[PDB]
RNA sequence: AUGGAGAGUUUGAUCCUGGCUCAGGAUGAACGCUGGCGGCGUGCCUAAUACAUGCAAGUCGAGCGAACGUUAGCGGCGGACGGGUGAGUAACACGUGGAUAACCUACCUAUAAGACUGGGAUAACUUCGGGAAACCGUAGCUAAUACCGGAUAAUAUAGUGAAAGACACUUAUAGAUGGAUCCGCGCUGCAUUAGCUAGUUGGUAAGGUAACGGCUUACCAAGGCAACGAUGCAUAGCCGACCUGAGAGGGUGAUCGGCCACACUGGAACUGAGACACGGUCCAGACUCCUACGGGAGGCAGCAGUAGGGAAUCUUCCGCAAUGGGCGAAAGCCUGACGGAGCAACGCCGCGUGAGUGAUGAAGGUCUUCGGAUCGUAAAACUCUGUUAUUAGGGAGAACAUAUGUGCACAUCUUGACGUACCUAAUCAGAAAGCCACGGCUAACUACGUGCCAGCAGCCGCGGUAAUACGUAGGUGGCAAGCGUUAUCCGGAAUUAUUGGGCGUAAAGCGCGCGUAGGCGGUUUUUUAAGUCUGAUGUGAAAGCCCACGGCUCAACCGUGGAGGGUCAUUGGAAACUGGAA
């Protein structure tokens, strides 16, 4: 039994751990069969790990501990 | 119409209970007061409150982790 | 709290029964934990005993109860004193 | 059209203009609101009778009424019959279906309906426009 | 492969786009005018409007306060589960799939164990007093598996429990059991709704909750959301399912199950493991009656009924025999949960109001030019039959223990509301009738009054004097205990076209540039593995549809094992094309 493992870029960051995580994904439309792409804006927290314009890093869901952030990982690979 | 017995059982029940719970909140009131008062109750008062949350804990009138938050809020202040 | 189902299935004017792990407060056709067989209560059946009780062996071996005077079908089985 | 402008503004079915538009709705007594019912028949009381003549390919002259239904949606309904009824302030039971060539009627009156049981001098119609005394 | 049809109508005629209307199935259906059967399923969908009236959860004293195996009141549980309706809710409420290094739980039954010492008090009881009663207090008691003090014991960083059979209660580890929160994806219409949000979005604390958290306050700050449709209004309880469809799709949500939300309307707590509680308390408000008017009462969205509004949906019914549901050791017990009869033709089917004969066969209807066909082998009047009617034995679901012999298990004695059913056996002719049409779509033709009148109408249309389209008559056609009509959905409709349409003149190309957001992309070599392809699992409950099987005199209807339960979940795996990078 494990956490989530989603990866993806960021938009920016502000003070106090506002590690928002943009995630892009594909889906079909339900009838016409076109491969439509769409995103989702997520949130997680850390110390000073990321910055604006490109901080693609995996996150992992945990107990909530916020009002919107429900991921506890900032494990970093690619950046600017 | 079985409730018309139950109208005055619970009245006697909490009518007894709120005094014991008020003495529970009063019995713990002087304890963390007393550790920051530099008083003579560095002993013999925290164990009184441990008797209060213990004797309250034996009844169902307070939940278990609540009493863990009194004990975890008092002996951990030592 | 866990019990054994004896519900009123089948065509009307012909009260049948299905045997399943039930609960004491959920109703007859209510939420079913797991199946425990059936029995032809039709009183016009020669071969009827339908309890493959290896999938019902966990019930009385983990805290069941007898059901509501179905005890003579509990008589034709024998699952007790094995422990 | 191509697919990208077809997953963007999708298909959108045709509207359904419905027959008997002056029906299906019950305006409430307490709450004083229109509703939706999809009801087969409704009551109503009558105001006029009259008869306008012209039906340009049909050319005879026939009568009509102005019933208004439960909670006052006034209407023009056509009376089937060689004879008629003799009642102002009726208790009709109206019926859908447009008698054509009269501009402004889409509704019938069922003969009988606890106000007038139709015409007495008709034998082999026997359910239309209110007859009786058959033992066929 | 067990899988799809069309017709009429624009003109003097023909093609072609385009509407319009039929032929099929449906139903929690009604209304007309005529009605006899049996086996089932189902009946305020408009007012979640108001309740005159009776009834829907009560049980128990071997623990202890009355008479001769009958009563209290303690208290022990139980009223948080059954049952009921859709008002609100476009939301993690539901449907699917996961997460608890965020968490809870007595009732049942594994263990590992205890009941030590007391003491004090109080209901009932009686007495007084006041109030048409209602509400109450005083006075003196006395209990009780009802309270409570100290004794020594895990689970906090050192800590508390026990009142019962004879010769039951409680303290921990557990299981199952029900919960609770969060997360990914899936959730109708309006752009003639484009700027929302201010504890609003983060941090540190302080608390508080079973549990983390902007859940609440103290500061610190700036955020967070959005053309991948935020906010706003309007409407709608969701789902496995049901109806339609060859399939793709489209339309529904009452039956019968899963899950919410709600109980005159609003709030907030109480006891309780568990409610912010349908048959509970407290507050404010609007209904509603009793009324010494002094204060005092209840909640039909539990069964039947009235008033209302309705197109319309009923017994002010009987019984626990069974099933489960509580309590009590155990009988017993309260149950409009449930089981049966009402009551309606409300669907679905299963039969039969007659039978072998019987010469044109008829008296009498119609056609008639009448010579003869027609109703019509119809009819008699012979010959034939019990289905309906007087009596009968009329006795399917119908079981399981508070015992004794053996060592909670076996055999052996204990329980029927509807009592019509199955039955057999004499044997009647008691109405299988009435609806609608008849010119073409689409099987069904002649006469009489009527003459653009009165009148039919799904559509084109029929009648201005001889209408097969009006109203009758006769005959014929389709029906079947009904027929037909109005109303809602799907197909026909490829008339919303992903399968499966078009834009010159028929409806349809922006007046034409430059352009961001988004959509699509030449040629080759490498690596990747998101889309792609594949297979090992966990899962999509059951009732229902699809075929097989047993049973109901076959049928309607029931039980058995399988498709088969979709986009998913985690790793194995292949790398031609689309991404992704050199
Ligand atoms: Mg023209
Ligand atoms: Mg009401
Ligand atoms: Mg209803
Ligand atoms: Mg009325
Ligand atoms: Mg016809
Ligand atoms: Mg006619
Ligand atoms: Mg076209
Ligand atoms: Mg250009
Ligand atoms: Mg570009
Ligand atoms: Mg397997």
């Amino acid at each position: 039994n494990d956490r989530k493992v989603y990866v993806g870029k960021v938009v920016s960051d502000k003070m106090d751990k506002t590690i928002t995580v943009l995630v892009e994904t594909y889906k079909t439309h339900k009838l016409y069969g076109k491969r439509v792409k769409y995103s989702k804006k997520y949130k997680t927290h850390d110390e000073n790990n990321s910055a604006k314009l490109g901080d693609i890093v995996k996150i992992q869901e945990t107990r909530p501990l916020s009002a919107t952030k429900r991921f506890r990982l900032v494990e970093i690979v690619e950046e600017s | 119409k079985s409730a018309i017995k139950r109208v005055k059982t619970t009245e006697k029940a909490e009518a007894r209970n709120i005094s014991q719970k008020s003495a529970m909140r009063t019995a713990v009131k002087n304890a963390k007061t007393a550790v920051s008062n530099n008083a003579d109750n560095k002993n013999e008062l925290v164990s009184l409150a441990v008797k209060l949350v213990d004797k309250a804990a034996q009844s169902n009138l307070i939940h278990s982790n609540k009493a863990d938050r009194i004990k975890s809020q008092l002996m951990t202040a030592n | 709290a866990v019990k054994i189902r004896l519900t009123r299935l089948g065509s009307k004017r012909n009260p049948f029964y299905r045997i399943v792990v039930a609960d004491a407060r959920s109703p007859r056709d209510g939420r079913i934990i797991e199946q425990i067989g059936t029995y032809n209560p039709t009183s016009a059946n020669a071969p009827e005993i339908k309890v493959d009780e290896a999938l019902a062996l966990k019930w009385l071996n983990d805290g069941a109860k007898p059901t509501d005077t179905v005890h003579n079908i509990l008589s034709k089985e024998g699952i007790m004193k094995k422990f | 059209p191509t697919i990208n402008q077809l997953v963007r503004k999708p298909r959108q079915s045709k509207i359904k203009k419905s027959d008997s538009p002056a029906l299906n709705k019950g305006f409430n007594s307490k709450k004083k609101k229109f509703t939706d019912l999809n009801s087969p028949q409704k009551r109503g009381v009558c105001t006029r009778v009259g008869t306008m003549t012209p039906k340009k390919p049909n050319s005879a002259l026939r009568k009509y009424a102005r019933v208004r239904l439960s909670n006052n949606i006034e209407i023009n309904a056509y009376i089937p019959g060689i004879g008629h009824n003799l009642q102002e302030h009726s208790v009709v039971l109206v019926r859908g279906g447009r008698v054509k060539d009269l501009p402004g009627v889409r509704y019938h009156i069922v003969r009988g309906a606890l106000d007038t049981s139709g015409v007495d001098g008709r034998r082999q119609g026997r359910s239309l426009y209110g007859t009786k005394k058959p033992k066929n």
